[PDB]
């Protein structure tokens, strides 16, 4: 017999990117080739099967940073972790390709969809 | 708010 | 020009509280009376002005207990931290003043607003 | 996905 607020999940994930923007109890840094990317690990679990999986790991849980593979393009990953933060994927021709790689990488499943779908359409 |  | 995943917002809250009930990644415990609620800070400031206030500041943010006034009821707040990771409310004419005065003290300006409501109707 |  709960009642629920509408705008609530979506006032919290803006709160939380209110919080990354100003670098509050971030507790994790992603390095992506020479760039460095600082998070909040729960908000990485809930996104990325991959970061689910990194977190849940007892020795894993316990890093402040983490190193992707070489092959992922920072420019991808910084598009990915915005959306994380914001439900808001920045999909552009110029970057599309590197964008799917890297969801399909962090196993975001939905993004990997929407990809797929964009690639198919050209 | 809204009924679930 | 980015594109937007509705269910993203509400996707990430019912993650952030399947890692809750798992006790994953939780790095505070909230004490009420003689009872003690296990919760993730980020979720906590990003719910209430009263744990942003809590966790900003550069001594309290390092605290792993925060023990609220003892006026608080144990249950009012279990509510609250239930609607925090859920946005569902279990409001009732048995608890909506216990709910409406622990809202008040966590400053959660929106519970606050439909309690008031609720009383006002009956 | 939506347009926002
Ligand atoms: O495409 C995706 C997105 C995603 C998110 C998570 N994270 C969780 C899943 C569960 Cl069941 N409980 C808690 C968490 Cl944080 C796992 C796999 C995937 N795949
Ligand atoms: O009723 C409410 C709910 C609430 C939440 C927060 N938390 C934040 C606010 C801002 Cl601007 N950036 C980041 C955070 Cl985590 C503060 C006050 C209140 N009042
Ligand atoms: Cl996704
Ligand atoms: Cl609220």
């Amino acid at each position: 017999s709960c009642i629920q607020f509408t705008r609530h999940a979506s006032d919290v994930l803006l709160n939380l990117n209110r919080l990354r923007s100003r670098d509050i109890l971030t507790d994790v840094v992603i390095v992506v080739s020479r760039e460095q990317f600082r998070a909040h690990k729960t908000v990485l679990m809930a996104c990325s099967g991959l970061f689910y999986s990194i977190f849940t790991d007892q020795l894993k849980c316990n890093l402040s940073v983490i190193n992707l593979d070489p092959e992922i393009n920072p420019e991808g990953f910084c598009i990915l972790l915005d959306f994380m933060y914001t439900s808001r994927l920045n999909l552009r021709e110029g970057n599309i390709m590197a964008v799917m790689a890297t969801a399909m990488y962090l196993q975001m499943e939905h993004v990997v969809d929407t990809c797929r779908k964009f690639i198919k359409a050209s | 708010w809204v009924i679930p």
